[PDB]
C-alpha cells in the first residue's frame, strides 16, 4: 500500500499528463510514480524532474539507468533499452511531468486532509513541532516534516538524505499515511524547500511564516524569493477564513508575502512589542529549565510554551499559539503543545532535568547563527558562558576566524577543537581558529610547558584539544551552578566523520554521564576549573 | 657543482704539491671555496677556514679578489659566525659592483638577505 | 620438523620466507629447471617456491614484528649514554622507567593535554583511575592516557620522537655559559662537580647538531621490527653427535618470539586482564633481546 | 660554532686557522698514546675496529660516518686491491 491510482494508463490520462509522443500505454505496475529517479523503483514510470541541479534530460537519463519503465524529457530517450518494460513516454515539459508524477488520488488525499506550511528564517522547525503537537492534541493525527526528516504525515519519519525529499515520493508517503495510519497529511517545507518546488506541489491549508528575512539570497539570487514563492503557493491554492498569516510585525518580508494572495484568508500578528497583535509575554519567569509566559490576547491562549531561548523560543511559542487557538478558543487544548515544547528537542535544546550544571545543545555552524544563539545565552546566561565548537573541513576557510573572534568576544571561556575533521589534518584547521585571536598553536604549546597559561587582553580564557569526546567532558564539568555550558558544535547532528571514516559518537547520552560522574570527579579530588586540571600528586 | 665536496680537493691536491706550472692561482681557491659553502650534507666550517690558512700563507704569490670576498661572507653567515662575516664585508665594500656578486641573482638562498637579517637579530646595528 | 627434517612453515628455516633447500625442487616435490624463467611460475600456486637457487638461504633475511617496543643495548649501556646525552633527564630516571615498573606522566609536550600534574615516573597509580575510566568514554581514556600516563618504553620512542633539536642546542649553550660561574674558585669536591655537568652539556649539544644534518631519525633507537639473520649462517644442522650443531642463535631466538607471542595473545585474548598481565611480560620480552644483542 | 670545548684537531690545521680567523682558539699539545693514536683516525672501519668493536661502531652508526677507503687495512677488508706498490697508480 505505498499508493495508489498510478499502475494505470487511465489514472496518468486522468492526471493531464500529456506528453504528446507515448509507446503503447503504462501498464506497468507501479504503486507511486516518481519524478526522481531515486525515488522511483525498478519498473515504475518516472516522470521528468524540474530543477536547477538535474533537468528532465538528467532525470530521464538518470531513470532509464535505475531501471523506470518510462521516461520523460524534451528529447526522445531510450528508455526501453534498460527498463523491465518497453512502453515510455517523453514529455517535453518538465515541471508537468513533475506536477504529474504524483498521482490524482494520491494528491487529492493530501490537500483534502489538512496541510500546514512552516517557512521561516529561524526557529521554523521549533514552531512546527509545536503546531503537530497542537493538532494532535485537537484530535487529528498529522505529520510534520523538517530538514533532517521528511515526515509527510504520522509520528514516524522515515530516512531522508536531503533535507526537502522528492515531491512525488513525498505525495506518495503521504497518501500511503492518510489511507491507513493518519488523519492528516502536513507537507511543511522551509524556504529553500519551498522554493525548490517541494512544498510548492501541494495545497496548503495553512502557510505562515515563524521568521520572515533573507533566505537563499546566494541561491536565488534575489532577496524575498522564496517569500514571494510562498505567498505564491498558498495563493494557488486558498480558502476563505482557512489560511492563516500568523508572522512577526517586525519583519517587512512577513507584511509583504501577507499582502500578497487572497485578501479573505484570516490575517493575524504574533509580535509581542506591537500593540496591533495584542500578544504580550507580561511576565517574568525566564530560565534555563522553563520560560512559562502569561499570554494576554483576545484571540490567543492564556498559558504559553516553556521555551529555551529568551526571545526565539518565546517568538515559536507565540507563533504556534495562533495556530493552536485557531482549531481551538479553549486554552486547555495547547497543554500539549506546550508539554511538547518544554520537551527539549534537538534544536536549542534546553538544561537536562538532572540536578547539574545547565547544558545548552544547539546547532550554530553560520557566523550569524551562531552570533545570534551566543548573544541570546549571554541574555540568558547569568554567571559564565562556556562554549565548545570546530569547523569543518574543506570548509569556507574565511569562516574560521570570524567565527573564533565573534565567539571569543563575548564568551569568558571557550573551548576549540576539530568538529568535523572529514580527510583534512588535524591541528591545521584548529590553528586557523587560533589565528583569529591572534595567538598560534606554537605560543600554546610552549606555554602549556609551563603552568601559566596567560589570558587573553580583553580577560576572557581560550583553550583547545584535539580530540571531541575528552574536550566536551571537561566542558560539561567545568562549569560553575548559575552557569551554562553552550555546545554549539552540532545540535540533532549524530555523525563524527573523523577522515575518512564517521563515528556516531556525538549526542546528549556523553553529557548526562559527564554531570553523573562529575559528583564522583569531585569526590575524588580533582579539580576542574580551568583546562590544566589539578591532579594530586 | 657535483655535490660532493672531496672531488673537488682532490684536484686541488695535485695541483699544490705538484711543479710549478701547476700551481694554484685565485680561480683556484675560489672554486673549492663554492664547493664546501655550497654542499647539503656535513659540517664543512673548519674545512673552509684551513683552506682560508693555506691562501693566506701563500700571500706574496697570491691576493684575493672579489668573488673570494663574496663566497667567504655567505659561509660564515650561513653557519652563524657573525663576526668573522663582517670583517670580510668590510673588503667587498671597497671593491665596486660588489654587492651585486654577493647577491647571485638570488640562487642561492639570497646571501646579501641573510647578512642583513642576521646582523639585526645580533643587535650589531652600528654595523646595520 | 619434529623428527621430519623438512622446514616447517613460518619457522626459523622455512623455505618461502628463506628461499628453497635444494635447487629446483619446491614444496610440492616436483622439479623444474631453473636456469629458465621462460616457462616457470616464479612462485608456484600451492606454494612459494623460489625456483632459482639455494644460495639464497645463505642471503635472505627475515623480519619478527613486536608488539612492545624495546631499547637497544648500547646507546643506554656506555656512561656517556647517547639517549641520556638527548634526553637531558637523570640517567637514573629513564632507566627506572625502562627496567621496573614506573610510569611516566607527561610523555608529550606536542599536544594539549587535560589533565594537568606534569608529573616524571610515579611509582603509585593509587591515583583514582577507576573512577576517571568510568567517568571518561570508552577510549576516551586512551586518548588522555597516550597523551599523559606512559610506561615500558613506548614512552622512551614517543618524547625522544617530538622533540625540539635547534631547541635543545638553544638551551644549552645559554645553560653553559651561565655554568661556570664562580667556577673554579671553591672547594675540591664542588669544581669537579661543576665540570662534569660542563662537559655534559656540551656533548649533548654535538649529538643533536650531528642529528640535525645527518639524515638519521633519532626515535630509531627504540625498535619496533626485528632483524634476522639468514638461515644458513645459523647452521644449526641436526645435532647427530656434533651436540652443538643447533646454534645458540637459535636458542636465543625463540625466546624472543615466544615471549612476544604470549603478549600478542595475552593483548588479544584478555583486554579485560589488568596492566598487571601485561606489565609482567613486556619485561621479558626485553631481556630476551637484550641478551641476543649484547 | 667552528670549535667546540674538547676537541683534538691537527696541529698544522690549528695553526692555519689561527692565522685566519680573530676568534681565538685556545690550545695546548696533547702527546698520545701509540694505543689512543689508533682510536682517533680517520677509518671507523679498521684503523678504529682493532680494539673497541661494539664502541666505536655505535657512535658511528649514529652519526653516519663515510669512510673514503685511503689506507691500506681498509681495503683488505673488502678484498680490493691495496693502494700500495704495483697497485697504486701511476
Amino acid at each position: 500500500e505505498p499508493k495508489f491510482r498510478m499502475s494505470l494508463a487511465e489514472l496518468l490520462d486522468e492526471s493531464r499528463v500529456v506528453p504528446l509522443s507515448v509507446y503503447g500505454d503504462l501498464e506497468v505496475g507501479i504503486s507511486g510514480v516518481q519524478h526522481d529517479s531515486r525515488l522511483v523503483e525498478s519498473g515504475d514510470l518516472f516522470v521528468c524532474c524540474v530543477g536547477r541541479k538535474t533537468d528532465g534530460h538528467l532525470y530521464l537519463s538518470e531513470a532509464d539507468k535505475r531501471g523506470a519503465v518510462a521516461v520523460v524529457a524534451s528529447k526522445e530517450i531510450d528508455i526501453e533499452e534498460t527498463l523491465g518494460c518497453k512502453a515510455l513516454v517523453i514529455v517535453e515539459d518538465t515541471n508537468a511531468v513533475l506536477a504529474v508524477l504524483a498521482a490524482s488520488f494520491y494528491r487529492h488525499p493530501s490537500k483534502s486532509m489538512t496541510l500546514i506550511g512552516i517557512t521561516g528564517t529561524n526557529g521554523k522547525t521549533t514552531t512546527s513541532y509545536l503546531i503537530k503537537a497542537m493538532y494532535e492534541a485537537m484530535g487529528l493525527r498529522t505529520g510534520m516534516l523538517s530538514t533532517v526528516g521528511y515526515y509527510i504525515y504520522g509520528d514516524n519519519k522515515l530516512e531522508s538524505p536531503h533535507t526537502t525529499p522528492d515531491a512525488v515520493l513525498v505525495q506518495k508517503l503521504m497518501a500511503k499515511m492518510v489511507h491507513n495510519g493518519t488523519e492528516a497529511l502536513v507537507m511543511e517545507a522551509s524556504s529553500h524547500g519551498l522554493a525548490l518546488g517541494r512544498c510548492d506541489k501541494v495545497d496548503f491549508d495553512i502557510a505562515v511564516f515563524t521568521n520572515l528575512t533573507r533566505d537563499h539570497l546566494d541561491f536565488h539570487g534575489t532577496e524575498e524569493e522564496y517569500r514571494d514563492a510562498k505567498a505564491k503557493l498558498f495563493a494557488r491554492m486558498v480558502d476563505p477564513a482557512r489560511h492563516r498569516k500568523i508572522v512577526n510585525i517586525d519583519d517587512p518580508n512577513a507584511a509583504f508575502f501577507l499582502a500578497q494572495g487572497n485578501p479573505d484568508v484570516p490575517i493575524v500578528t504574533f509580535a509581542m512589542e506591537n500593540k496591533s497583535a495584542d500578544v504580550h509575554p507580561l511576565k517574568f519567569q525566564l530560565s534555563l529549565f522553563e520560560t512559562q509566559v502569561l499570554v494576554n490576547t483576545p484571540q490567543g491562549i492564556l498559558e504559553i510554551s516553556s521555551g529555551l531561548l529568551g526571545r526565539h523560543n518565546i517568538y515559536n511559542i507565540l507563533a504556534a499559539v495562533a495556530v493552536g487557538i485557531a482549531v481551538g478558543a479553549p486554552l486547555e487544548d495547547i497543554v500539549k503543545g506546550i508539554e511538547e515544547v518544554d520537551a527539549v528537542p534537538g534544536r536549542c535544546e534546553l538544561i537536562d532535568e538532572e540536578q547539574a550544571f545547565g547544558v545548552i545543545v544547539d546547532y550554530a555552524h553560520t557566523p550569524d547563527a551562531l552570533s545570534r544563539l551566543l548573544d541570546y545565552v549571554r541574555e540568558l546566561g547569568p554567571r559564565r558562558v562556556i562554549t565548545v565548537f570546530g569547523c569543518a573541513g574543506e570548509s569556507d576557510r574565511g569562516k574560521r576566524p570570524i567565527m573564533a573572534k565573534i565567539a571569543t568576544d563575548k564568551s569568558d571561556v571557550t573551548i576549540l577543537t576539530s568538529d568535523n575533521p572529514k580527510t583534512e589534518d588535524p591541528l591545521d584547521i584548529l590553528d586557523d581558529m587560533l589565528a583569529g585571536v591572534g595567538w598560534s598553536m606554537q605560543d600554546y604549546l610552549k606555554h602549556g610547558e609551563n603552568d601559566y597559561y596567560p589570558p587573553l587582553p580583553n580577560g576572557h580564557r581560550l583553550f583547545l584539544h584535539d580530540i571531541r569526546r575528552v574536550a566536551v567532558r571537561c566542558a560539561v564539568a567545568m562549569g560553575e551552578e548559575g552557569d551554562i555550558v553552550v555546545v554549539a558544535g552540532k545540535g540533532h547532528e549524530t555523525y563524527q566523520i573523523e577522515g575518512d571514516k564517521k563515528e556516531f559518537f556525538d549526542d546528549r547520552e556523553e553529557c548526562r554521564e559527564a554531570l553523573q560522574y562529575v559528583d564522583e570527579l569531585h569526590q575524588a579530588g580533582i579539580d576542574t576549573s580551568e583546562f590544566p586540571w589539578r591532579l594530586p600528586e | 657543482t657535483c655535490g660532493i665536496p672531496e672531488i673537488a680537493f682532490a684536484t686541488f691536491e695535485n695541483m699544490e704539491y705538484g711543479e710549478d706550472h701547476m700551481k694554484p692561482d685565485t680561480e683556484t681557491y675560489n672554486w673549492v671555496i663554492q664547493a664546501y659553502t655550497r654542499a647539503e650534507s656535513y659540517d664543512r666550517v673548519q674545512d673552509v677556514a684551513e683552506l682560508l690558512g693555506m691562501m693566506v700563507e701563500d700571500h706574496k704569490r697570491v691576493q684575493p679578489n672579489v668573488r673570494t670576498y663574496a663566497l667567504l661572507v655567505e659561509c660564515f653567515t650561513k653557519y652563524c659566525v657573525v663576526r668573522e662575516a663582517i670583517r670580510h664585508f668590510r673588503g667587498l665594500k671597497n671593491f665596486e659592483g660588489g654587492t651585486q656578486v654577493l647577491y647571485n641573482d638570488g640562487k642561492y638562498g639570497d646571501p646579501l638577505s641573510l647578512y642583513l637579517r642576521a646582523l639585526c637579530r645580533e643587535g650589531r646595528i652600528v654595523e646595520l | 620438523h619434529y623428527k621430519t627434517n623438512k622446514p616447517e612453515k613460518d619457522g626459523l628455516f622455512c623455505e618461502r620466507i628463506f628461499g628453497p633447500i635444494k635447487s629446483g625442487i619446491c614444496a610440492c616435490g616436483n622439479y623444474r629447471v631453473i636456469g629458465d624463467e621462460k616457462e616457470d611460475p616464479k612462485f608456484c600456486e600451492q606454494c612459494g617456491v623460489e625456483f632459482v637457487d639455494s644460495r639464497i638461504r645463505r642471503y635472505q633475511m627475515g623480519y619478527i614484528k613486536l608488539a612492545c617496543p624495546v631499547t637497544h643495548v648500547w646507546y643506554l649501556k656506555r656512561l656517556p649514554s647517547y639517549i641520556a646525552n638527548l634526553l637531558d633527564k637523570p640517567l637514573k630516571e629513564l632507566e627506572g622507567l625502562v627496567y621496573c615498573d614506573f610510569s611516566f606522566a607527561r610523555p608529550i609536550t606536542k599536544k594539549p593535554t587535560f589533565l594537568r600534574l606534569r608529573g616524571l615516573f610515579e611509582y603509585e597509580i593509587q591515583s583514582w583511575k577507576y573512577s576517571i575510566p568510568l567517568f571518561f568514554t570508552t577510549q576516551g581514556f586512551d586518548t588522555f592516557r597516550n597523551r599523559e600516563i606512559s610506561t615500558g618504553a613506548g614512552a622512551i620512542r614517543e618524547q625522544l620522537a617530538d622533540l625540539d633539536l635547534r631547541i635543545i642546542i638553544e638551551n644549552s649553550l645559554v645553560e653553559w655559559e651561565e655554568l661556570g660561574e664562580e667556577g673554579h674558585t671553591g672547594n675540591e669536591w664542588e669544581d669537579r662537580k661543576v665540570g662534569r655537568r660542563k662537559d655534559f652539556l656540551v656533548r649533548r649539544v654535538e649529538l643533536a647538531k650531528h642529528f640535525i644534518r645527518t639524515n638519521i631519525e633519532p626515535e630509531w633507537m627504540v625498535l619496533c621490527l626485528l632483524p634476522v639473520l639468514p638461515p644458513e649462517l645459523r647452521p644449526i644442522i641436526q645435532i647427530d653427535g656434533g651436540k652443538l650443531m643447533s646454534s645458540d642463535i637459535n636458542e636465543l631466538y625463540r625466546r624472543v618470539i615466544y615471549r612476544n607471542n604470549t603478549l600478542t595473545d595475552l593483548l588479544t585474548t584478555s583486554r579485560s586482564t589488568p596492566g598487571e598481565l601485561v606489565m609482567c611480560q613486556e619485561k621479558l620480552v626485553q631481556e630476551a633481546v637484550d641478551t641476543l644483542l649484547d | 660554532n667552528v670549535f667546540s670545548p674538547g676537541e683534538l684537531i691537527g696541529l698544522l690545521r690549528a695553526e692555519r686557522m689561527g692565522r685566519a680567523l680573530e676568534e681565538a682558539i685556545c690550545y695546548r699539545v696533547v702527546l698520545l698514546g701509540i694505543t689512543r693514536a689508533s682510536l682517533n683516525t680517520q677509518s671507523f672501519i679498521s684503523e678504529a675496529s682493532f680494539q673497541e668493536t661494539a664502541r666505536v661502531l655505535a657512535k658511528a652508526a649514529l652519526r653516519g660516518r663515510i669512510d673514503w677507503l685511503k689506507g691500506l687495512k681498509e681495503n683488505v677488508v673488502l678484498g680490493g686491491v691495496i693502494p700500495v706498490g704495483t697497485g697504486f697508480k701511476g
